[PDB]
């Protein structure tokens, strides 16, 4: 509905709006949309939900043994697992998602996946039925090689830019972080960006 | 000679399959089982080998069995291979009734259930059943009936048989005192005499035995799979003056 | 022939916890030509005695190396076809490691998809094991590698390998080098230093002429792929070798 | 000398007998002693634990095991042919009977669904049978308490008071020297451990022994107080200390 | 057309003081026609009874398959069937066919021979076990009978006092239904005896 | 007389044939394979930290000793060490590593070493029923630091027997070791061992497989594992240099 | 009233 | 068919209406929506009840085995990740929409499920025809660090809204509550707010009224 | 099927010493224009290219195996760098008979495949195939609106079989680049970007 991801100098970031919808009813307004697929790999579930849960929960199985048999994985390997479930079974389901990861050697990486199934390289990525309202308000504010403080609000000013003018599906906002050191879930609340 | 004994499809030069005949001595180890055909109701009977004291030999019938309200069986042979083909028989009789809505005749399943015991003396690395039976039935076409099925697949209809151990005498004793009328209560008093006089022990208790009876004897005609309990063979048993 | 009963089949165990049909296959490798592989500071170089039975055989096109997808090689010493049956499984699964993961298959994960396969033959009964002992290595993200494959299913990581009938010899000249040069040979002296060996390892078969073959993989001289040799490189390496031993 | 009608199963010998079954029943008689006898208001199931080394925790593996709340077991003989059996026995309650009758089964229809799991492995070469035995023991509400044996052949002799293993006939000699018709459970329980003091060597404490009972419902084991009719289990394994006092009462 | 709305049959069950009562109708035919005055829509297996509605094939075909079974469960366990298992069996013996199903409104009725208790239940076509205690129905005319049976059945009833409130509940409804009602039949049940009565109503 | 009628009259080449003694012999001949390396491991408990040690021999110089290892990190919180030939250790290692997984895909958490020794041992039975496969000539040890049970060791043999020891060793040389910690436990009557740190508990277990083993050990001839909550891993070489200085 | 959406570590399982 | 679930400080709780429907018409005054998969655990399905009860009494069998095979108590999450995988095979023909909540050694839990497999978590939920109203009540009363006996009321009065402020609901209330280190309390008919009072007379009939054509006895006789 | 992320047109032409083909760099989602970093040209060897249109999900699926096809050529043929390598006719039939056996299965690939390159003798090669598997050839080709707009144009440069060696490279590149202008001038989904491929039977190959 409204998710995105961005890279920077010392790592990368994911984010999302904790809201769902069936018809036009607020069903669950505190939902997370980020997946511990591996220690430093995550995703963003855009599209349906019955599909992305099972899809993501599979990918642990192939990345939990590839962890064991053959070594620690790479991020390029992930989307070339997601892609093979979404292309080969495209005409039943509805999912379009994002990934993120990090190596100490190769810095932060972010790929994207549409519905039909096609990986792409991107520094900035967006997805959501209600997140086409941002392609202008980011392509100009955005650059590379910035830092934590500069990109956190960058997200923050975007999602409210979505939800304020005609987002039609979003709630609170939350985000995470994937540096070389560690990770930490963040949380930002309505009263912050609503008055903003 | 070059020993032709190792599969049941080998055909010794004299034409005889050895490994079938062996089954027909795997039956002598069994426990005797008798049935006499009356004029107004068949009787069956039995006898057990193991009769130690501390095991419930009261309710557990191990030989006598039913197939439906018309038909009964008395086994003589291996016991692992009785459940296999007495559930199958039940499952055959119902699946005849279920799709012709009338009761099973005897000459069908005995014909069937014996061809099953021939489907294993012919093909595969399979074994033939060590089993025999004594059927006891009723049906419109012939009424009272008695039948028998070897571990080969060959069956024959009779008037009075013993299977299992010591049938040699138990036929001999039988065939020289079986009258041809033999009211039902006069049949039981024959069957015990055979087992009384053929066995190995001398006690012939109430626990070692079970003998049941088929009966048309009711008014408003119908069939009655009368099985006897320990308490009334004793009446049968004191009455003879063993 | 300790057990006349426990050899007619596979999938058995002797009283001494052994299965001997593996212990007889290994005696089919010994009746095979010599083959080696040296580990280097950047990559690897392979080699082999390629015997010639007649004068009539065409040179340099009855090759014996089999090249897997561009970054690992495999050389045999033993019964060739059971070998060529084996790469022709290693040349297909690695694809099935690519089309799921998109990376070229690493070397270890290529082994366990062989070293686990071979072990399957030595536990059923309706089959025969392999009469090979193939060497294989290459290059990946995390350096070079080099391994030995052995019909028991075992594989171990070697700086130097040699099989065939020239085992006891080339297991010396590969012990010398790893004492002189702990610092890692470069990929333009090991090669000629390999030719020295196969001309020394021939002398179990001083009867018959032969032909020499080489194949080599290292990042600097090749950019990280597998490749044969040609030209002055091997010709000098020939000229290097039979010189020193005369 | 050999017999050449014993290396295989589907072959009859002139005495009309089969080969390997006769030896499996010897694989158990070489095994440890286990038993279970009966009473008027319950059933007991006992055996010991000949712990191989001192360092093997003799608690991480149970000779006895639950099949349904009302039904429990114990073997005598080989082990791995037990925990591979029960894992496909208790299922068959949950597969063949339960889901199409709502409720857990009787005690003998369970046995029929064990003994053909025992007889599937004695009808085709390429299968050793289960070199074990069993003493299934339980309860239901039209025929009552019960006890049952299950051999590897697929036959299930019933019983009242019995034991198996090497120390069998010494015990069976002893039961009817002590067994009755009207016996009660807590009377039938110290019998079934002083039966086991003879067929033993060394230590005879709770950490070298384990047994069971059957009785009236044990709803404290149930977990979901609030229903009037779902009276809970009927099977409980006696802890160490609950045994380790009775011996000093003896 | 629906399968359930073709032939036409109505059944009733009702609890009472150590007695129950079950009944059914006898009309049968195509759409907008009737052929037989005489089709006993109700059956019995052991002491346990059963009644069926809806499509006649899946009446006649459910009789047999349940009759294929209880004559095994008697032979196999040496004991008749009692209801509270039977009521579960009909669920899972229908829920196997969740797709390409049968088209039935069943019922059930009987006493539990241990506690002398009465028992009834109803179902749907994929096995939802309704365990009402007062009564339960099924057929084309359910909506025309949950009203004129509710107001008439007290608790703790006596057999003949319970009899005549079935029939009038059964007659005043079937006489209004569009696809039913050429003669009826009823069973009153006690712990150890049973009797069959028919009833009188219209004809064509 | 023991195996004389065995070695002559069959009974030693089919798995699924009993002897009139009751003994089947093939699986009883598998165990001779376990000792075909002359190798001897060890395992012990902790307050929360578990350890397992193994030799790592000194063959001809040409090997690359980074890869020679009989310690296989299976999943997280789990590990194992084998006793037997390498190839017949992998096929057990890999049949597992793809078994802890699907559990976590099908039940929502990671298996313990309880089930993982009951599952893999529920298989080696089967392969001694059927003729699918010669029983793997191994005897393998497991380790873990569980949430509900604490430390835990388990063990599995080609028949299917499995018990969770308190401490144990294996190989050709069990009697020498096993006594040199059986006697240790009857001193203190602690199933576990003290010395909270996974560090300090290693040096306990080293020195007991020195005095009772039969020689002195360097850093290279060994390879050692360890289990701690959230992890399983292997180790460095200094832990002995910080032993003999103290002594 | 949206201050309690922090103790939701995931969508059913993870931690 | 308004149900509800809510967590509190050291336990959880659930409740459910007891109105049946073969459409608009009722077919059962009361029916235990609550169902069991294991002793501590409990679940309630609103939708096609026949597809509700399979999964309960099924999964309660595929997991009871797991507990014994594992020699360990279950976990509720295991009761989720298997049915979540079960329904997704069928992709929605199943008429199921469930909650599930209980207790495990690692803590307490609540979870919600939909048909396609879209499961989600939260300290409070409400489903059925009255998922709307019943959610709003507890929104107007739910607090952090609630306590047990404050939830029996918050959860009961909520679905009382699912009765009066909804059509397809009905009479009674059934409740089940858990708590750590303690058994699972099951409150059946926790409150009967309405009662079927008495119509002003008995509309029965006396003997000798109908017209019985014939009559005959039935036998259930046996082997004699 | 029915696609989402559909590409757009490409262009080709043959000339005296070789051929020219080129595309644009774009990924759509509808009217929107999401991606503009992709390519459309997957080289194979040093004589051959393939342009692609249609669903970009499948264009990734083509490049995955062509790189493997050449790879499995190199297996056991040391000669196969020089003459026993992949000329285009060794390829295109693989991308043709795949498709007919993927159409009749009824789950096709909605790409539209163009192939350009040179044999080993030195002669021109060019061919084309859409999802249904149909094939043809002529000295200049395009896809989508490129064939409804720019094919008539370039045939003014190259009418028919005669005037092919009446032509050179400098004149050739200076035609399609003016057709590039058209599509960025009028075509709905085009983009200003570009990606060129020339081939020469003597000098070989180059790229954007």
């Amino acid at each position: 509905t409204s998710i995105m991801a961005v890279t920077f100098k010392d790592g990368v970031i994911l984010g999302a709006d904790s809201r769902t919808t069936t018809g036009a009813y607020i069903a669950n307004r505190v939902t997370d949309k980020l997946t511990r697929v591996h220690d430093k790999i995550w995703c963003c579930r855009s599209g349906s939900a019955a599909d992305t849960q099972a899809i993501a929960d599979i990918v642990q199985y192939h990345l939990e043994l590839y962890t064991s048999q053959y070594g620690t994985p790479s991020t390029e390997t992930a989307a070339s697992v997601f892609k093979e479930l979404c292309y080969e079974n495209k005409d039943n389901l509805t999912a379009g998602i994002i990934v993120a990861g990090y190596d100490d050697k190769n810095k932060g990486e972010v790929y994207t996946i549409p519905l039909g199934g096609s990986v792409h390289k991107l520094p900035y990525a967006i997805a959501g039925s209600g997140s086409t309202f941002i392609y202008g308000y980011c392509d100009k504010n955005f650059r590379e090689n910035m830092s934590k403080e500069e990109t956190v609000d960058f997200i923050k000013h975007s999602l409210s830019q979505a939800i304020k003018w005609d987002g039609s599906s979003g709630g609170v906002i939350r985000m995470v972080v994937l540096t070389a050191a560690g990770v930490e879930r963040l949380i930002f609340y309505p009263d912050e960006y609503e008055q903003l | 000679s070059r020993r032709y004994d190792s599969r049941t499809t080998i055909f010794s030069p004299e034409g005889r399959l050895y490994q079938v005949e062996y089954a027909l001595e795997s039956i002598s180890h069994a426990g005797t089982a008798i049935g006499i055909m009356a004029s107004d109701g068949i009787v069956l009977a039995a006898e057990r080998k193991v009769t130690s004291t501390l095991l419930e030999q009261d309710t557990s019938t191990e030989k006598l069995y039913k197939l439906n309200d018309k038909i009964a069986v008395a086994v003589a042979g291996l016991t692992a291979d009785a459940e296999i083909l007495i559930n199958t028989a039940r499952i055959h009789a119902q699946n005849y009734l279920k799709t012709y809505n009338e009761d099973i005749p005897v000459e069908i399943l005995v014909r069937r259930l014996s061809d099953i015991k021939q489907g294993y003396t012919q093909h595969g690395g399979l074994r033939p059943f060590g089993v025999s039976f004594i059927y006891a039935g009723y049906d419109d076409r012939y009424g009272y009936q008695l039948y028998t099925s070897n571990p080969s697949g060959n069956y024959t209809g009779w008037k009075a048989i013993s299977v299992g151990a010591n049938t040699s005498a138990a036929q001999t004793l039988l065939q020289m005192d079986y009258k041809d009328d033999m009211k039902v209560d006069d049949a039981i008093e024959l069957a015990l005499k055979t087992l009384s006089k053929t066995t190995d022990s001398s006690a012939l208790t109430y626990d070692r035995l079970e003998f049941a009876t088929i009966r048309k004897g009711a008014n408003d005609g119908e069939v009655y799979q009368k099985i006897f309990k320990p308490q009334e063979i004793k009446d049968i048993l004191v009455k003879t003056g063993i | 022939s300790i057990g006349t009963g426990y050899d007619l089949s596979n999938s058995v165990f002797s009283p001494d916890g052994r299965n001997f049909q593996v212990e007889y296959a290994v005696k089919a490798v010994e009746n095979g030509t010599t083959s080696i592989g040296i580990k280097c500071n950047d990559g690897v170089v392979f080699a082999v005695e390629k015997l010639i039975t007649s004068k009539l055989l065409v040179p340099q096109k009855n090759v014996k190396i089999q090249v897997v997808d561009r970054h690992i090689g495999c050389v045999y010493s033993g019964l060739i076809p059971d070998g060529r049956h084996l790469v022709n499984r290693g040349r297909e699964e690695a694809a099935s490691f690519k089309k799921l993961y998109k990376t070229p298959i690493p070397i270890p994960a290529f082994a366990d998809r062989l070293g686990q396969y071979v072990q399957a033959h030595t536990l059923y009964n309706s089959v025969r094991p392999f009469g090979v002992s193939t060497i294989f290595g290459g290059v990946d993200k995390n350096g070079a590698h080099l391994y030995m494959l052995e019909p028991s299913g075992s594989y171990w990581g070697y700086k130097g390998a040699a099989t065939g009938k020239g085992r006891q010899s080339a297991k010396a000249e590969l012990e010398k080098l790893v004492d002189h040069h702990p610092e890692g040979l470069s990929a333009r002296e090991a090669v000629k230093q390999a030719a020295k060996i196969i001309y020394l390892a021939h002398e179990d078969n001083k009867e018959k002429d032969f032909e020499l073959e080489i194949s080599w993989c290292s990042l600097s001289e090749t950019n990280g792929l597998h490749k044969f040799v040609k030209g002055d490189l091997l010709q000098e390496a020939i000229d290097f070798a039979q010189k020193e031993i005369n | 000398m050999t017999d050449r009608y014993s290396f295989s199963l589907t072959t009859f010998s002139p005495s009309g007998k089969l080969g390997q079954i006769d030896y499996a029943l010897t694989a158990v008689k070489q095994g440890v002693t286990s038993l279970g006898i009966k009473a008027t208001n319950g059933v007991v199931i006992a055996t010991e634990k000949k712990s191989s080394s001192p360092l093997a925790m003799s608690e991480t593996l149970s000779k006895v095991s639950l099949l349904t709340p009302d039904i429990g077991a114990v073997y005598s003989g080989m082990g791995p042919d037990y925990r591979v059996l029960v894992d496909k026995s208790r299922k068959v309650a949950h597969t063949s009977y339960k889901r199409i009758y709502g409720e857990y089964p009787p005690t003998k229809l369970l046995v029929s669904e064990v003994a053909k799991i025992m007889q599937e492995a004695t009808q085709s070469g390429g299968v050793r049978p289960f070199g074990v035995s069993l003493l299934i023991a339980g309860h239901d509400e039209f025929n009552g308490f019960s006890l049952y044996q299950v051999d590897p052949s697929g036959s299930y002799f019933p019983w009242k008071a019995t034991a198996i293993g090497k120390g069998s006939v010494a015990a069976k000699t002893f039961l009817e020297k002590r067994w009755n018709d009207e016996l009660e459970l807590e009377d039938a329980i110290h019998i079934a451990l002083l039966t086991l003091k003879e067929s033993v060597e060394g230590e005879f404490n709770g950490d070298t022994i384990e047994l069971a009972i059957i009785g009236d419902e044990n709803p404290d084991l149930l977990g979901y107080t609030g229903i009037p009719t779902d009276k809970g289990p009927r099977f409980r394994k006696l802890t160490s200390q609950e045994i380790n006092d009775r011996l000093e009462a003896l | 057309s629906d399968p359930s709305s073709i032939n036409g049959g109505i059944v009733v069950a009702m609890t009472g003081k150590d007695c129950v009562a079950i009944a059914c109708d006898l009309r049968l035919g195509s759409q907008s026609l009737g052929v037989s005055n005489k089709f006993e829509k109700i059956f019995h297996y052991g002491h346990v009874f059963l009644g069926i509605t809806g499509l006649a094939t899946d009446v006649t075909t459910l009789n047999e398959m349940f009759r294929y079974k209880t004559n095994l469960y008697k032979l196999k366990e040496e004991r008749a069937i009692e209801p509270e298992t039977f009521t579960q069996l009909v669920s899972s013996s229908l829920y196997e066919r969740r797709f390409g199903p049968y088209f039935v409104g069943p019922v059930v009725a009987g006493i539990n021979s241990k506690s002398g208790k009465p028992f009834i239940a109803g179902f749907d076509l994929i096995g939802c076990i309704d365990e009402a205690k007062d009564f339960i129905v099924s057929g084309t005319a359910s909506d025309q009978l949950f009203g004129m049976c509710e107001s008439l059945y007290e608790p703790n009833l006596e057999p003949e006092d319970l009899f005549e409130t079935i029939s009038q509940a059964l007659l005043n409804a079937a006489d209004r239904d569009a696809l039913s009602g050429w003669g009826a039949v009823v069973y009153i049940i006690k712990k150890d005896e049973v009797v069959k009565r028919y009833l009188k109503m219209r004809q064509d | 007389s023991g195996a004389a009628a065995a070695s002559a009259a069959g009974y030693d080449r089919h798995i699924t044939i009993f002897s009139p003694e009751g003994r089947l012999y093939q699986v009883e001949y598998a165990f001779k394979a376990t000792n075909q390396t002359n190798i001897n491991s060890l395992a012990v408990r902790g307050k929360d930290c578990t350890v397992v040690i193994s030799q790592k021999k000194v063959p001809d110089k040409l090997l690359d000793p980074t890869t020679v290892s009989y310690i296989f990190c299976i999943s997280r919180t789990i590990g194992m060490v084998v006793n037997g030939p390498i190839p017949d250790a992998r096929n057990a290692a890999l049949r597992a590593k793809a078994e802890a997984a699907e559990f976590r895909y099908k039940y929502g958490y990671d298996m313990p070493c309880d089930v993982l020794a009951k599952r893999m041992a529920n298989l080696s039975q089967i392969y001694t029923q059927r003729a699918y496969m010669r029983p793997l000539g191994v005897i393998l040890t497991f380790v873990s630091v569980d949430e509900e049970l604490g430390p835990s060791i388990y063990k599995t043999d080609p028949a299917g027997y499995y018990v969770g020891y308190k401490a144990t060793a294996t190989g050709p040389k069990q009697q020498e070791i096993t006594t040199n910690l059986e006697n240790h436990f009857k001193k203190s009557k602690i199933d576990h061992i003290n010395e909270e740190s996974w560090e300090k508990v290693v040096e306990f277990a080293i020195t007991h497989m020195i005095d009772a083993l039969g020689t002195e050990f360097s850093k290279n001839d060994l390879e050692v594992g360890v289990a701690t909550k959230d992890k399983f891993f292997t180790l460095s070489a200094e832990n002995i240099e910080e032993r003999l200085v103290a002594i | 009233k949206w201050d309690f959406a922090k103790d939701i570590k995931g969508y059913g399982t993870q931690k | 068919t308004t149900i509800v679930g809510v967590k509190f400080n050291n336990g959880v709780v659930i409740a459910a209406d007891t109105r049946s429907t073969q459409g608009p018409i009722v077919a059962d005054k009361n029916c235990a929506k609550l169902h069991r998969i294991s002793p501590k655990i409990w679940c309630a399905g609103a939708g096609t009840a026949a597809d509700t009860e399979a999964v309960t009494q099924l999964i309660g069998s595929n997991i009871e085995l797991h507990s014994l095979y594992t020699s360990r108590e279950p976990r509720v999450v295991s009761a989720l990740q298997m049915l979540k995988q079960h329904l997704f095979k069928y992709q929605g023909h199943i008429g199921a929409y469930l909650i599930v909540a209980g207790v495990d050694p690692t803590g307490s839990h609540l979870f919600s499920i939909h048909a396609h497999g879209s499961t989600d978590v939260g300290y409070y939920l409400s489903l059925g025809s009255g998922s709307l109203a019943a959610m709003a009540v507890l929104e107007s009363h739910w607090k952090q660090d609630l306590t047990k006996e404050e939830a029996i009321k918050l959860a009961s009065d909520a679905i009382q809204a699912g009765i009066w402020n909804d059509l397809g609901s009905g009479s009674n209330v059934d409740v089940c509550v858990m708590e750590i280190g303690k058994d699972a309390e099951y409150l059946r008919n926790y409150l009967t707010p309405n009662v079927r009072e008495e119509k002003q007379k008995s509309y029965k009939f006396p003997r000798g009224t109908t017209a019985v054509l014939k009559e005959s006895i039935v036998n259930i006789c046996d082997i004699q | 099927q029915q696609p989402i992320v559909t590409g757009t047109s490409v262009i080709s032409m043959k000339y005296d010493n070789g051929v020219i083909i080129a595309a644009d760099n774009l990924g759509s989602y509808g009217s929107l224009l999401r991606f503009n970093g992709v390519e459309r040209l997957i080289p194979v060897g040093d004589n051959t290219v393939v342009g692609i249109s249609g669903d970009i999900s499948d264009m990734q699926h083509i490049e995955r195996l062509l790189k493997d096809l050449v790879t499995e050529n190199a297996y056991d043929n040391p000669l196969a760098d020089a003459e026993e390598a992949l000329e285009p006719s060794y390829i295109f039939e693989y991308l043709a008979t795949v498709m007919y056996q993927r159409r009749s299965k009824m789950n096709p690939l909605w790409n539209a495949i163009i192939v350009a390159g040179v044999q080993s003798n030195g002669d021109q090669f060019l061919r084309y195939v859409n999802l249904l598997g149909v094939t043809y050839s002529s000295p200049t080709l395009a896809t989508g609106f490129g064939a409804h707009m720019a094919n008539p144009l370039l045939r003014k440069v190259v009418d028919r079989e005669s005037d092919i060696p009446k032509t050179t490279v400098q004149v050739a590149e200076e035609a399609i680049v003016n057709a590039m202008r058209v599509l960025y001038y009028r075509d709905a989904r085009s983009s200003r970007n570009f990606s060129l491929a020339i081939i020469d039977k003597n000098t070989g190959l180059t790229f954007k």
